[PDB]
């Protein structure tokens, strides 16, 4: 039925407040609130003439959360949907979640419930978030075990920001997400993990963007989550639910971690080709570079695949397009698991934000696939780790806020654990 | 998100009034009116700095202490000197000494509480204090006696909030009192513990920037402290200007310092006196140029902040980083990943169209800590003026027990270059 | 490879469908424990609420060398005092006696001459 | 803060008297009291003067003696008027060349009203910092009064240093034979009194005026002039304000290593008669025997602290590029265990002289002070004598006579004893 | 700074009446007047040895003491007999008997009162005296008997002050008593114990230098006198002149005497009857040129004070008084170091261009004492004349106990020819 947002941390919420306004724009909502069941999926019908959103936003400091009761949207959302914290989470999962977190998760886990109240039939929860990086890990941990308590079955999804060297903020980031995602990860049904660096390669090879900011890379994971979340927004089949999700995607309750690849991403200024073939594209969705989470799955192998169409299309190609892509491409399924390929095709041609990057498409393809080869970031992410901590490099910040060396050793002892469970699936 | 600054002692002082006129002309202040520029950006972080009072007006959030009129009323008398609030400076009256004791024990804790008084009474107004930031010389006893003993009266008031400090460990030239080694390690002890971040500005560097690459003949305490001043601004920037990060001094700690103990950055300038990217970055990581007396040769560096100036693209930046760490890919321990981090402002300093600036976590510090305790251990040899201190009330092995102590940190940052 | 393709759902805007290509072919979160989130505020107490019982300390020993220096240096003045005058009144009364054992010393050839003055007035 | 003078003894007065005489020349001060010279009301030159009055310009002194005679030398000839008639104090009865008279018999009587008057003079001090005695080593009132000063004044004043600048006897310019005695008696009572003390040797200047100063047969008021300057360029530290040498702790915390130790050498730059010298040259004078200060050799004793103390017109720039070339052409001599010194002070007043004085007017002036192991040459050349007369009681009697103690003698030369050894114990 | 002046006996009195008048013309006084001179010293001095009295007028201090009227009235009838203040004179009337025991017991004691009498004005009118000094001769009675008696009732009055006296030690030839001897041991004894210098002036030195040295024949009591009164006039002027010491008498004692004792000088003067630098150093310090019969050869110089009269450049004095202390090097005890002081007074004598004067501690005295005692134990022998004494009172022992006193002090100085 219904489906509430909680996006925490600086990345959580940009992320979120970039997104937001694609489904507003997708939706024909003007900023006010008004438009002139369906969308009633994410949004709640208040008052007489608004349309505000199913949404929570935290952070630790203002700063963010102010930006967004600052420009535009300023009126969509309702002034008690944000929440802030006047010291920040000064990028540990320390801090977050025991120290300046203790402190304001009653709050946050009360308004949450203020929006489940009017709610017949509310389904899951969205939870956006930064894997490095302070409130991003730590906060989101504690609101997760919480949420997992005052709300029995109802699943919860999220979509993690896994940190990358090159457009990061921190040198303790790594500490984090292994620290996060060891709590995190069983409190959570299905994962959609987002390589920054990833995105930043799209919008450096495709989108043509010499140094790519935040709110560069934003509007683009906007895309791919409103592609997700299309599903669900605008009712069509598979993946109709958010109970769908896991079914499809998660054969193994801790392998939650599927890899996504958009589709088409072309700039505006190429706004006027010829547009892409409904082959092309799906052609597309197998490529390393048009991936998501830096790794590649040619080498590794597949245990459940999700074509999910947008746009205007007749399954007779979708056919005889995946077809082709067995005959003259990389099969690579594993064992024990017919050779999927569930396809989801909505109507809805896709629509991008105005003075965008990227231009109007006819058709765009999404690809969600649980490969075995995602586990190619839980090493890179772990090898740094391990060898930081071989030093207790900064170890001691942690202990400071009051934490226990012996956490930070069965944290990582899960990933190793993880890492195995994995690559174990291998056929 | 708002922070308080203690300018103890003449060296202090007199680095203070340079550091306060600077930054106070990025952001445009008259002696005492507000402002007058036509950039804008300027006063979104003049927060951070600069307490304001009725009318229009700004006065920073300043305390200056001293054990003797002298060097106030020639801050009073001279630059931004009409701009500091009226019983915002702490007089002295009494002897300083040039004597750590002194200004530690009896004539300085004497003083303190008026000082207290003051800092209780700005932080305790400050919205959201982030803390303090503190300069002043660590040989003669005014600034590196009153100073350590400061800190160790706000810690303990302010636990809880952040401890900085431009202290500057000196040198047996330019320089006056045989006795300075005494003063500095006794002080040197006293940061290790009670500080989160200390930035190393040596005058034996200071000094030979200024004539082994400048041309300066006769360098003042004036040209010299020019440096310093320069190097503050640059420090300083990412805390009040922008919202590229946003910096919280602390943020700037924990990221910093992968041990409690070693907190001990040695800063480093771009152009000098009184520009390319390529040649900015090399000038920044030159040895030759740093602002502490040693050479990020022998020692690697732990981690490193780096902070640029002007409005050029960053394309190249990151370009001209990224190479640094392959033309020196030795000289970064490798068991700290990314480590290094900078950023970029496109608002320049007084003049200069292109300047850049390095904060630097290198055990190349060892360097200078060893060779203090070597004049050190060379002089309470045969005990030798320590009875300018015995006499005053100290303990004879209060100086070996700080001695085992700092001797301790050098064999630390020897410790870390490991595998 | 060439399909066979069931299909789940048809919908008002949308179209679902599997397309199976080649056979598939082989054979508890409870709460209690936020009594973990104070007993790690139970050590950020345990570590701040020493390193101030720290200056506490590092505190009361200027009490003790501010205090120590007054405690010598009185030492000195009231010691330097009586140093003196119990080394002038051991002077004082040094000389004097010293006088007078001179005056004893001329008193007694003066009780001399009146000795044998009156002893002329014996001879005849 | 401030700064009180005391002067003791025929020789502290006339020495005081003439650098007074210095002090007021070097700050325009017409004997007449008053300056039209930048003013004052009642900081700078006020380290040594009160301004009374309105007009006026008082030295801060008092000037002790157990005669009249020399003092009345002072209320006769112009200056008459700079001091007050209450800071010049007179004994009607000599000390007669004895310490012990000085110290216990007509000492005991007059030290009441000085230490007094001393005080009267602190009253108006805003923060009074110390004490310079002048004094004669040897001689009556010299030794015995400046001694029980000294303890008594340590007791009223707790910290307050005490800087003694004592004329050490010289065979050919004395006035008693048993000279020697009073030296060492003194010098040990009044050695753990004082901060900081400057030797003169009498011989030595003595020398200077035969040498440089081309005076066939010097006078006392020859060789007090040249005291004058030395002590006069020492002081001058703290009467302009002057870059190095700031205040009274500051300025020795740089010269004394050890409680006792307290003796440095002094060295006066350019020395030359009416009817310029480079930077460099006068540098390399300050180390040369001829223009010493204390009759020795620290070519062969150590050195432990070192202070070049330049007057006039200099850039440091030269400084620098002179000190750097006197340790490559000469005798280095630093102590084991101790940097290796110069710490240096520029004043830029030029240096004036005493108008029909003996020398003249330079551009430049240096005045060098260290602390050698050397400067216990004269610490035991005074002993020897000692040692061989007291080796028969040879004056004794006297000093019991007027109340002393066999035993005092033995303990006060058993003091240089210690002293000679703790020097000598210092080299490497 | 104010001294008196007793001059008892006839030997005494005539040699002080001299004295009075070279002193007095040195200084310019008339029979009474007070000033006539175009030198202007002078009266600086005046204060010491002349207390004055309303209008001009300036008065000695002096007590004039004797047991019969006959020389006294030989002052008043003759040289500057109307200068001294008419009751400062005390008349014996009485025998005096060439006799040390009446003088000294029986008709001495007598009068002694109206004597200190008369001093106990002088001094207690001094405003702050300095001590007495006392002219007499030492065999014959009235003198030295008196006279050591008076200086035993001086002391004990005045312990205090210091005690000088010009006592004239006689001889076999020009004398008279052949008791003479026997009168001077007794004030020998006496005056070692109770004067603190004493200037010994042999006659038969005196008698021996106007005839082996001057071919005077016949020589008076007269010329003789000269010699005595000219050596006082040498021996006082620093007392009484200029500013260069000031010279205490006490000072003058002190520096004299290392040994209580043997407070006993030689003198001796440079030209005689009724001159260079070098041929007047050597005169001064010649043997045949003493005041007292000794030879300075046997016997060695403890101490020695000197003193040059009338302008001319000490430059030379220095360089020659120097040079006699390596002409001679041997004869100064190297046990006291600088034991020659010489001072320079630059205003003549009556007549005289250039002269000089020598104050000498030599144990060459050793000489003249044992002299004495040698014509004394040679006469005590068998008891001679003494029933003179026993009979007046006095004791047969007491003559032995003199004998052995003064036997002491020949041997103390032969004591000291030491190491
Ligand atoms: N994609 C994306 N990543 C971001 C963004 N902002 C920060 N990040 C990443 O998130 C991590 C830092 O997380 P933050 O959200 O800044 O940390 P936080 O404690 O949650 O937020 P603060 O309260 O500001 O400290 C780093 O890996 C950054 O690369 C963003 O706007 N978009
Ligand atoms: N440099 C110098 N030394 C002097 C002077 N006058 C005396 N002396 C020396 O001082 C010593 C004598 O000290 P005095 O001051 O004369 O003795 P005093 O008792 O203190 O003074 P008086 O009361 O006059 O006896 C000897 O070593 C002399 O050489 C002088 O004017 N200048
Ligand atoms: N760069 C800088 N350092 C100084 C300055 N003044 C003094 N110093 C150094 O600091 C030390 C003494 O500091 P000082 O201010 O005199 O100490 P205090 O006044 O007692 O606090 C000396 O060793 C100098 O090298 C200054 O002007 N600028
Ligand atoms: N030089 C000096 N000595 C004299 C004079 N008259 C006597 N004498 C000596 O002094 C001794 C006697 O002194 P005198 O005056 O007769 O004793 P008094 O009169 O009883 O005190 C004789 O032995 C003489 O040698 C005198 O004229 N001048
Ligand atoms: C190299 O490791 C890091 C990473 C991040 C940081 S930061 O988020 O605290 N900000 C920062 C990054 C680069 C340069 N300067 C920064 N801030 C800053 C704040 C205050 C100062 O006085 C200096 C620099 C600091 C060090
Ligand atoms: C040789 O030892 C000394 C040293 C100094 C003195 S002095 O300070 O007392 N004056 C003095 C020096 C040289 C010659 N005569 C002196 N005074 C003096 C005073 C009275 C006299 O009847 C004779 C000499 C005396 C003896
Ligand atoms: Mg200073």
């Amino acid at each position: 039925r219904e489906c509430i947002s909680i996006h925490v941390g600086q990345a959580g919420v940009q992320i979120g407040n970039a997104c937001w306004e694609l489904y507003c724009l997708e939706h024909g909502i003007q900023p006010d609130g008004q438009m002139p069941d369906s969308f009633n999926t994410f949004f709640s019908e208040t008052g007489a003439g608004k349309h505000v959103p199913r949404a929570v936003f935290v952070d630790l400091e203002p700063t963010v959360i102010d930006e967004v009761r600052t420009g535009t949207y300023r009126q969509l959302f309702h002034p008690e949907q944000l929440i802030t914290g006047k010291e920040d989470a000064a990028n540990n999962y320390a801090r977050g979640h025991y120290t300046i977190g203790k402190e304001i998760i009653d709050l946050v886990l009360d308004r949450i419930r203020k929006l489940a109240d009017q709610c017949t039939g509310l389904q899951g929860f969205l939870v956006f978030h930064s894997f490095g990086g302070g409130t991003g890990s730590g906060f989101t941990s504690l609101l997760m075990e919480r949420l997992s308590v005052d709300y029995g079955k109802k699943s919860k999804l999220e979509f993690s920001i896994y940190p990358a060297p090159q457009v990061s903020t921190a040198v303790v980031e790594p500490y984090n997400s292994i620290l996060t995602t060891h709590t995190t990860l069983e409190h959570s049904d299905c994962a959609f993990m987002v390589d920054n660096e990833a995105i930043y390669d799209i919008c450096r090879r495709n989108l043509d963007i010499e140094r790519p900011t935040y709110t560069n890379l934003n509007r683009l994971i906007g895309q791919i989550v409103s592609s997700i979340t299309a599903s669900l927004r605008f009712d069509g089949a598979l993946n109709v639910d958010l109970t769908e999700f896991q079914t499809n995607l998660v054969p193994y309750p801790r392998i939650h971690f599927p890899l996504a690849t958009y589709a088409p991403v072309i700039s505006a200024e190429k706004a006027y080709h010829e547009q892409l073939s409904v082959a092309e594209i799906t052609n597309a969705c197998f490529e390393p570079a048009n991936q998501m989470v830096k790794c590649d799955p040619r080498h590794g192998k597949y245990m459940a695949c999700c074509l999910l169409y947008r746009g205007d299309v007749v399954p007779k190609d979708v056919n005889a397009a995946i077809a082709t892509i067995k005959t003259k491409r990389t099969i690579q399924f594993v064992d024990w698991c017919p050779t999927g390929f569930k396809v989801g095709i909505n109507y809805q041609p896709p629509t991008v934000v105005p003075g965008g990057d990227l231009a109007k498409v006819q058709r765009a393809v999404c690809m969600l696939s649980n490969t075995t080869a995602i586990a190619e970031a839980w090493a890179r992410l772990d090898h740094k780790f391990d060898l930081m901590y071989a030093k207790r490099a900064f170890v001691h910040w942690y202990v400071g806020e009051g934490m226990e060396e012996g956490e930070f050793s069965e944290a990582r002892e899960d990933m190793a654990a993880l890492e195995k469970d994995y690559e174990e699936v291998g056929v | 998100r708002e922070i308080v600054h203690i300018q103890a002692g003449q060296c202090g002082n007199q680095i203070g009034a340079k550091f306060w006129e600077v930054i106070s002309d990025e952001h445009g202040i008259d002696p005492t009116g507000s402002y007058h520029g036509d950039s804008d950006l300027q006063l979104e972080r003049i927060n951070v700095y600069y307490n304001e009072a009725t009318g229009n007006k700004y006065v920073p959030r300043a305390i200056l202490v001293d054990l003797e009129p002298g060097t106030m009323d020639s801050v009073r008398s001279g630059p931004f000197g009409q701009i500091f609030r009226p019983d915002n400076f702490v007089f002295g009256q009494s002897g300083a000494g040039n004597n750590w004791a002194k200004g530690h024990y009896t004539e300085g804790a004497e003083l303190v509480d008026s000082v207290l008084d003051v800092v209780r009474k700005e932080s305790e107004s400050c919205d959201c204090l982030q803390g303090f930031q503190l300069t002043h010389s660590l040989g003669g006893g005014t600034g590196s006696g009153m100073g350590t003993l400061l800190i160790s009266k706000i810690r303990e008031e302010y636990p809880d909030r952040i401890m900085n400090t431009f202290s500057v460990m000196p040198s047996p030239k330019v320089s006056d009192t045989v006795v300075e080694p005494y003063n500095a390690t006794l002080s040197v002890h006293q940061l290790v513990e009670n500080t989160d971040e200390t930035y190393s500005i040596d005058n034996e560097a200071l000094y030979d920037i200024c004539f082994r690459t400048l041309k300066l003949t006769t360098p003042t305490y004036g040209d010299l402290n020019h440096l310093v001043s320069a190097t503050m601004s640059g420090v300083t920037t990412c805390l009040r200007f922008p919202g590229q990060l946003n910096a919280d001094l602390r943020k700037l700690a924990v990221n910093m310092v992968p041990f409690p103990r070693l907190h001990f950055f040695m800063p480093g300038f771009a152009p000098l006196t009184s520009l390319t990217v390529p040649e900015l970055t090399q000038q920044m990581f030159d040895s030759k140029n740093m602002m502490a007396a040693c050479d990020p040769r022998h020692g690697r560096y732990l981690t490193v902040a780096a902070v640029f100036r002007g409005r050029m693209s960053m394309k190249e930046v990151d370009e001209q980083m990224l190479n640094v760490q392959n033309k020196n890919s030795s000289y970064f321990v490798e068991w700290i990943p990314n480590n290094v981090k900078t950023a970029v402002c496109d608002i320049p300093p007084r003049g200069l169209k292109m300047s850049a600036t390095f904060i630097g976590n290198s055990t190349a510090i060892q360097e200078l800590f060893k060779r203090i305790s070597e004049q050190f251990t060379a002089m309470f040899r045969r005990k030798a003026f320590l009875h300018w201190y015995t006499g005053e009330g100290m303990d004879e092995m209060e100086f070996t027990e700080a001695e085992s102590n700092m001797n301790d940190l050098v064999s630390e940052y020897q410790q870390y270059q490991d595998a | 490879a060439d399909m066979e393709v069931i299909e789940l759902n048809k919908c008002t805007s949308g179209q679902s469908f599997e397309v199976i290509l080649k056979p598939p072919s082989f054979d508890p979160s409870l709460e209690e424990i936020q009594k973990k989130l104070e007993a790690a505020e139970e050590r950020r107490k345990y570590q701040e609420a020493e390193l101030l019982k720290h200056l506490a300390e590092k505190r009361e020993h200027e009490r003790e060398v501010i205090q120590k220096a007054i405690e010598e240096n009185n030492n000195f003045i009231k010691m330097a005092k009586e140093k003196l005058a119990q080394k002038m009144e051991s002077n004082k009364e040094n000389r004097e006696a010293h006088l007078a054992a001179m005056l004893e010393r001329l008193q007694e050839k003066d009780k001399h001459a009146e000795e044998v003055r009156k002893n002329k007035e014996l001879k005849e």
